[PDB]
RNA sequence: CGGAGAGGUA
């Protein structure tokens, strides 16, 4: 079902997931082995010793034993709930050792080393060595790509400036900050800064003219005078500090 | 033992029995607000002290 | 208060100076992409390039007005898909990482349409972006005018930025996955399927491996024709028999025409692939280097898949004498503690002795672990087993330089051992265990201090480094090269820096790339 | 088309005026006034201009002499 | 920075990765506030050698005076440690101490981490940085379409599910009289009756409600008719909970190998069968509020009559002005038909020219209806109407 | 030269498990045939599956109904796994009508002559109300692959009726396939191997018909390479 | 049910050796299935004609140099691997190579019959120097299937040919290089369809497009009688 | 689309 990068383990230092895989593969195996037992509709006592042995596996382990449950109905309910694997409780610093995982793998009639040689279903050939296969518990985080994607070309603009922002019906353009301006400056990226700061961002006359130009079937630009600097100019003048233009 | 526990037993590999069971994990909020809002026979944390 | 800004005057470039024709998405890996390509979602392409679609639809007669174009694009029919193909075929877009620490943090690619909901990034370029596919989120910016497209293709296309602008040497380099595949290919054994037979070139080498009639690992005598750049720029074909491996020849036929075979006639670590790309660049040029990088990525990925290199619990070996070494270390520290209580050594001296003993024990454990991994796999040839590079997964996993290190794996199978406590001092008792066995409660808690300090330090240094690069850009924004020559005979002296008692940087690197100020002479 | 600009960089070492002349060429093939000298593949004017510059068919000399001559024939 | 006394009170591996790490902690599993406000952690008292089951909530200052043995070094016989030299912490530093020189020991081995951190299995096999990150992502897990037990858990799943309020817990034991997807009626036992009669106990089930994060939370009845239940058990499984066990994510078949470089850094390859099972699929409930206000130009009204709109949008709107419960809606359509009394009717000559060509109408009330955000869709599952006293009720209310 | 593999005994491990064997197959052809057939089976088989469910009681997927232990969500989820085969009509509308307490199963559906329910003991829901009635109009049709119920909604701009609930239709009769090539000994020449394909399917398709359809698809695909138009 | 069949198959050839054939569109997953199936057909078991046994008139050892030859016998064995021979008659036929004089003994010096056709104009087979300045060779060229190593044969062969009859590896199949790649292809809204590109390099004994079409004919024969 | 506070992400 899931393919994980094996390269993330030898660096990010989380091999517990690897163990989570192996202890998973055993557990689902215990789930699968009894599942077949369910398909043959075998007699109840057989499931009884199978579950009793499955829970009894381990050394100095506190789980207690059956039959303390009801002979038939509760055993059947437990087996039906255990057909999709068998839950395993692993205390964080008192969990299962390697030997216990290997024993549970063996009871599952699965490779005790925890690796079964897969066949690459893409092309249909086995690899030079077996791969690590098992059942791991994956969490779907609330960082959905649907909620994270966005883009825009034309839409809302502020009433104080012509920067694009507003709501989520059409959110404004992405914030190309001064860090990325320096990134462009390091290149010979000189025009690109001018389009991405003047015509694509602020100059309303520039925005309209460039949109008309692209619609008309060409990619040409008007230089423009960004409104952001006009706002800064006006508010400097607002404090009794003069700004003027040395006209060319 | 719990009846909902009988419907699905989870195998534990723990090796030391839990000497102290896990207490109510939201005890902080309830204890704080009950100390706040309950009656007091003497001046102690709560509306009475204020 | 809104004249003043943090950081910088707000609405000029930050905060924030947003821009139209821009987008953002999570990034996925596309391992089928050529180095000049990126995978961009179809919906993102549709609603980014909308004016282009409108213009093309009105030009081709598919629409009669802008309203018709709006209806056509919102209906998302199959007709507009061909229009989008036309407008995207040559038009490039810039991918951009939000924390931008250098110019390669923004790079231009050719957008390749993909169904899905996330952007596909070239695997080689993520190192340049300092972006790791762990939930990181990229932005796209679309050049509009001709000047912008030409300028992005000439300078900001990833093919044109194969060399770091900070210290030279290339920044796009096979990192972990293609590295593992290549290393798996070029390994050799002492006995396997198809050993000691003679082949003419890589053709039937590929034939013999891929049919399963010969193993990848084989000391095989192959007649190959390698081309060398000699004379005044001419290719000379030297056809000769060399002993190699089948996978090495399969890699060799991938190698672009015109490189020495000695580069691929060895087990390849990350440094080896970097050196092969360097040789291809200074020997052939740009386009051969781009083709070589793309093909080596493809082959490394494919044979990493075919290898089935897998990390497990039996593929990571705890040393057999690790417990003995730990016991010896415990005995020594017990003797030291007994002497300290005996009043024979001071508390500080005892602390230093304990730290020294534990460091020596940790080094011994690491050496034993690496000796176990280096030749764990031994294969008989005629009744006698011979040492070889181990088929053990983690040994390739690290030795290839894919992802990890001697110290990094030293804590998986060995012991992560000594570390710092609050105030930065080293704990007397190290992490006696590792990740392959149970960490004691106190041991994990102690490791938590190091992890917390590292994470807090990363956050604080992120803030401080952002502010520092802000200052540095402020001070040097006006510096641009404007003249070819100034005729200044003054300059600076370059010496190979010998700080302490040994040279720490050779003279060649600092002098490399400079222009002489006076004509230097010979010593004598 | 062409994706690498190495040949154009070799032709125009500055590779900044290269952007200028490539933009000029591409704009007046995109905007009426001339036709490309290298046959088309439904490619945009960008890569067409790149492939021209790699072949040494268009540069600043060719561009400005063509501009001069077309000025004399248009003026009278 | 974490502290030596930071141990066992607040989780050292639970803290945000953002620029507030080490300031926002999470309380340890067993830690509790003292009478004065300090954090105290339980410790089993060690009389001479025997570690008794009695506990003392040692405060941070009181902890330093004594020496605390670890939960490790298991106990044989009544209460004696197996090791003569046991790992202990006197002021925060690990050390070796005699079994007869200890004063307290950890009540459990899980009381040094938070609830989020205690759920990670094989925590003693991950790096503190990486396990901290994983515990951080556990809180960000969205509840999957159908909750399913983890094959490899810790055992805190049940405690977290029960102690959280998302679990319908039987207030009084008895025999389940009536099971429904929305209601659970328990015939209470006779020995748990109040004097006189109180009859049944009713549990109404929270079904598909936006919790706080535009995420669905619903409680799943895990019982059947006639099943004998007792006080304190799970009558209905909450979101991300199955059979009273926490069900943050789902168990999946996994192979660890670099398949063709489509999984390159930590990238993940999903089988089509994952989508076939409709697992890792989520229900997201967005709440959109339309407020009918009283303006100085006139009070706003909620009605189906919206000036100059197509009838297709109003087709899903009732005569009360609120979309049906169950209608499939997309962005741009009308959910609540709000109108606002226009101050004055002024028409620009350009507006007159446009309305002459397109046949637009003129109204003395302006559209202000709550339209679906452009980029979202879905089904209307709950409509809440808030009307204060002095305002006439309408059909929907 | 060549000897064609010939279909031999098709045994039934169960109603859902079947092993089909090709004995006279030359060396080097076993894995090719096995891979090709496995890919075709998991990719291109026709199958019957549910698309629209019309429950009288509820109005949308997220609304519960009285007297059922299962939400309408799990009603759709369980109806997804409805193992059903149709013969004459490409689209059929099954009608489930059941009152009274008890587990409402697949066999309780009113079965027509053109529709066969290969899984009668498949539990649909549990009606726990003594006098409630469950009424479902389940649309089951033929298809291939897996169609999420988010593509037909764009084809008509939202379903006009409200009571119909769309379910992502998985027209995949087979859910597990494996193939094993073993060294067969036979009087025919001296070098042939047997290919055994073990199949776990929902029982709505005959294994022989499944293999025949897969081979037909493979041949129709290879037709282009057999005769190059250019 | 409806199905999709490719439109406007594309081919690009380099001589009669290096052919790149592109098929589009292919139903999801079908492209690589066809590619790998026909690939294995061409690789592991593909009918053809190749050299099987050779004669030794000098030193019967395989690690010494032939008298009058400046190189070892091994390298002439490697040279005879790539010779392009096409048999139109009886399966196993004899070819005699008799050339005296210093220089390159090439493919032109072989006898030309009606049972053996050489479509390989020139190729160095051996080099002669003035020690004896003569070479005499007799080889068996046979029809065969796939690739059969000589090391594989000797293990499975109990009867030994007379001394001097050296067994040589057989490159029976007409294709020496085969490779397949599959990429995304876009038709209508769908972009999960797959472009299928096959690249193949043959020994020149058959047109590569003919090799593909006859391999497809082989597989269609294998799959045909299943269809009723 | 005027501005604060919080969490999470990288």
């Amino acid at each position: 079902d899931i393919v994980l990068n094996p390269l993330g383990v030898p660096s990010r230092m989380n091999i517990g997931q690897i163990l989570e895989t192996h202890l998973g593969m055993a557990a689902k195996g215990i789930g699968d082995k009894i599942n077949a037992m369910l398909k043959q509709q075998q007699e109840v006592a057989k499931l009884r010793e199978f579950i009793q042995r499955a829970y009894d596996l381990g050394a100095d382990v506190r789980q207690k034993v059956d039959l303390s449950t009801f002979s038939d109905e509760e055993v059947m309910r437990l087996a039906e709930n255990l057909r999709k694997g068998m839950p395993i409780a692993t205390p964080v610093f008192d969990g299962a050792k390697e030997a216990e995982i290997k024993e549970l793998l063996k009871l599952g009639d699965l490779p005790t080393s925890g690796q079964i040689r897969l066949y690459d279903g893409r092309t249909g050939e086995q690899f030079e060595r077996p791969v690590t296969v098992g059942y791991m518990y994956m969490l779907k985080l609330n960082h959905l790509v649907d909620d994270k994607m966005h883009a825009r070309s034309t839409g809302s603009y502020s009433l104080v400036t012509q920067q694009p922002l507003g709501g989520k019906a059409q959110f404004g353009g992405q914030r190309f900050g001064e860090m990325e301006v320096w990134a462009l400056e390091a290149y010979g990226a000189a025009y690109t800064l001018q389009e991405m700061l003047t015509v694509k961002s602020d100059d309303v006359n520039g925005r309209t003219k460039m949109y008309k130009n692209i619609v008309d079937g060409n990619h040409q630009m008007e230089p423009g005078m960004p409104e952001s600097f006009n706002v800064l100019l006006k508010e400097i003048r607002s404090l009794g500090i003069n700004i003027e233009l040395e006209d060319e | 033992y719990s009846y909902t526990e009988k419907k699905r037993i989870r195998k534990d590999f723990g090796k030391r029995p839990q000497v102290l069971d896990v207490p109510y994990l939201l005890s902080i909020q309830l204890d704080s607000f009950q100390k706040f809002i309950e009656q007091d026979p003497e001046g102690q944390y709560g509306l009475e002290a204020a | 208060d809104m004249i003043k800004g943090k950081q910088g005057r707000f609405r000029q470039n930050l905060l924030g100076k947003r821009v139209d024709y821009s987008g953002r998405s999570v990034i996925t890996v596309g391992p089928y992409l050529r180095l000049h390509q990126c995978g961009l979602p179809k919906k993102m392409a549709l609603e980014l390039f909308k004016p282009f679609i409108y213009g093309k639809l009105e030009l081709r007669g598919l629409a009669t007005t802008i309203k018709a174009a709006k209806k056509m694009v919102e209906r998302e029919e199959a007709v507009v898909w061909d229009i989008l193909d036309e407008v995207i075929r040559e038009h490039p877009v810039l991918l951009n990482r939000a924390p931008t620490l250098h110019r390669l943090g923004i790079q231009a690619f050719e957008p390749v349409l993909i169904e899905g909901k996330a952007i596909q990034l070239h695997p080689l370029v993520c190192a340049a972006y300092n972006a790791d596919f762990d939930g990181d989120q990229m932005a796209v910016h679309v050049p509009l005018t001709l000047e912008a497209q030409l300028e992005a293709r000439a300078l900001m296309m990833s093919t044109n930025n194969i060399l770091s602008p900070a210290n030279g040497e290339p920044i796009i380099v096979p990192s972990q996955d293609v590295v593992l595949g290549l290393y798996y290919m070029t390994r050799d054994c002492v006995n396997a399927k198809g050993e000691g037979m003679v082949l003419t070139g890589p053709k039937e080498a590929e034939r013999l491996y891929r049919s399963g009639l010969a193993s990848l690992h084989a000391r095989v005598k192959v007649r190959i024709t390698e081309y060398e750049k000699d004379a005044n720029g001419e290719l000379v074909a030297k056809t000769s028999l060399k002993d190699t491996t089948v996978g090495r020849a399969i890699l060799w036929m991938i190698v672009p025409k015109g490189l020495p075979y000695s580069i691929v006639n060895q087990a390849l670590g990350k440094k080896a692939i970097s050196k092969m790309l360097n040789t291809c660049y200074r020997i052939l040029g740009l386009k051969p280097t781009v083709i070589f990088a793309d093909q080596i990525m493809y082959t490394g990925f494919a044979y990493a898949a075919r290898s089935g290199a897998s990390v497990g619990i039996d593929d990571m070996v705890i040393p057999e004498k690790k417990h003995e070494i730990i016991s010896e270390a415990e005995a020594e520290v017990a003797e030291i503690q007994e002497q300290f209580q005996s009043g024979l050594v001071t508390a500080g001296e005892r602390y230093n002795k304990v730290i020294d003993i534990w460091a020596a024990a940790n080094d011994r454990v690491s050496k034993a672990m690496m000796d176990n991994l280096q030749t764990e796999t031994v294969i008989n040839r005629d009744g006698q087993e011979e040492k070889q590079v181990s088929f053990n997964s983690i040994y390739m996993m690290a030795d290839s330089g894919a992802r990890g290190s001697a110290a990094q794996i030293r804590q998986l199978a060995g012991m992560r051992g000594l570390m710092a406590k609050p105030d930065g001092s080293i704990i007397e008792t190290p992490i006696t265990a590792n990740f392959r066995e149970g960490l004691n409660v106190l041991q994990y808690f102690i490791s938590t201090h190091g992890a917390r300090k590292g994470l807090a330090d990363t956050a604080l240094k992120t803030a401080n480094s952002g502010y520092l690069t802000r200052r540095l850009v402020d001070v040097a924004q006006d510096l641009v090269v404007t003249e070819d020559d100034c005729g200044t005979h003054e300059g600076i002296m370059m010496t190979p820096v010998i700080e302490g008692g040994d040279v720490k940087e050779p003279l060649r690197d600092r002098v490399l790339g400079r222009v002489t100020a006076e004509d230097v002479l010979k010593p004598g | 088309a062409r994706v690498t600009v190495q040949d154009a960089v070799e032709k125009i070492g500055n590779r900044f005026d290269l952007v200028l002349v490539a933009a000029r060429r591409a704009r007046q093939m995109q905007v009426g006034g001339k036709d490309p000298l290298v046959p088309e593949e439904n490619d945009k004017t960008t890569v067409i201009a790149l492939r021209e510059i790699e072949e040494g068919l268009i540069n600043n000399q060719i561009l400005d002499v063509r501009e001069r001559q077309e000025q004399q024939e248009q003026e009278a | 920075d974490v502290h030596p006394t930071h141990y066992g009170r607040v989780c050292p591996i639970e803290t945000p990765e953002g620029p507030n790490i080490g300031l926002i902690n999470s309380l340890s599993v067993y830690a509790q506030t003292n009478e004065y406000g300090f954090l105290e952690t339980p410790y089993r008292k060690v009389t001479d050698g025997v570690v008794t089951d009695e506990i003392h909530y040692l405060s941070a200052i009181e902890e330093g005076n004594y020496v605390i043995a670890q939960a490790n070094s298991n106990l044989d016989e009544e209460g004696h440690f197996v090791e003569d030299l046991v790992t202990c912490r006197s002021k925060g530093e690990s050390s070796l101490f005699s079994r007869d020189q200890v004063d307290y020991m950890d009540v459990s081995t899980q009381q040094v981490v938070s609830v989020g951190a205690s759920l990670i299995p094989f925590l003693e096999h991950d790096d503190a940085n990486r396990a901290l990150m994983g515990a951080n992502m556990q809180r960000q897990a969205v509840p999957t379409l159908r909750a399913d037990k983890p094959l490899v858990g810790t055992g805190m799943e049940r405690a977290v599910a029960v102690d959280s309020g998302v679990t319908a817990v039987a207030k009084r034991g008895g025999v389940v009289q009536y099971v429904d997807a929305s209601r659970i009626v328990i015939k209470v036992n006779e020995d748990e009756m109040y004097p006189g009669e109180a009859g049944i106990d009713i549990y109404n089930l929270t079904k598909y409600t936006r919790s706080n994060q535009n995420t669905c939370i619903n409680q799943m009845p895990c019982v059947s008719l006639g099943e004998p239940v007792e006080r304190g058990d799970v009558l209905a499984d909450g979101p991300s909970t199955d059979l009273g066990e926490l069900a943050l994510g789902q168990n999946m078949r996994v192979a660890f190998m670099p398949w063709n470089g489509y999984n390159f850094e930590d990238s993940i390859l999903v089988s089509e069968r994952v989508v076939q099972e409709d697992r890792f699929t989520t229900i997201h409930i967005q709440e959109l509020a339309c407020v009918s206000r009283d303006t100085k130009l006139g009070p706003e009204e909620i009605t189906a009559d919206i000036p100059n709109v197509g009838e297709a949008a109003l087709s899903k709107l009732d005569e009360s002005g609120i979309v049906y419960i169950g209608a499939e809606v997309t962005g741009g359509d009308i959910l609540v038909g709000k109108v606002t009394p226009k101050g004055e009717t002024q028409l620009t000559p350009e507006e007159k020219l446009l309305r002459a060509i397109f046949g637009e109408k003129a109204s003395d009330v302006k559209d202000s209806s709550l339209r679906v955000p452009n980029g979202v869709s879905g089904t209307v599952i709950d409509v809440q109407v808030f009307t204060r006293d002095g305002v006439e009720k309408d059909k929907r209310a | 030269e060549f000897l064609k593999p010939r279909l031999v005994d098709i045994e039934q491990v169960s109603s859902t498990h079947a092993k089909v064997t090709l004995e006279p197959l030359e060396r080097g052809f076993g894995h090719t045939l096995g891979n090709a057939l496995r890919r075709i089976l998991l990719s291109s088989m026709p199958g019957c599956a549910v698309t629209e469910v019309e429950i009288d009681g509820v109005l949308h997927e997220y609304s519960t109904k009285e007297g059922v232990q299962e939400d309408i969500l799990e009603i759709l989820l369980n109806l997804k796994g409805l193992a059903v085969r149709v013969q004459g009509k490409d689209e059929v509308i099954l009608t489930l009508n059941k009152s009274g307490i008890g587990p409402v199963t697949a066999a309780d559906i009113t079965h027509d002559g053109d529709v066969e329910i290969v899984k009668p003991q498949h539990v649909i829901c549990h009606l726990t109300d003594e006098n409630a009635s469950i009424s479902m109009r389940i649309k089951v049709q033929r298809g291939r692959g897996y169609v999420p119920a988010s593509t037909r909604i764009h084809s008509e701009e939202d379903e006009r009726p409200i009571g119909r609930l769309l379910v992502d239709a998985c027209y995949s009769p087979v859910e597990r396939i494996a193939y094993n090539v073993e060294a067969a000994r036979v009087e025919q020449r001296t070098d042939l191997d047997k290919l055994v394909i073990e199949m776990e399917t929902n029982g709505t398709i005959d294994p022989e018909e499944a293999i025949r359809r897969a081979a037909t698809i493979l041949a129709e695909q290879l037709e282009a390479f057999v005769d190059l138009r250019d």
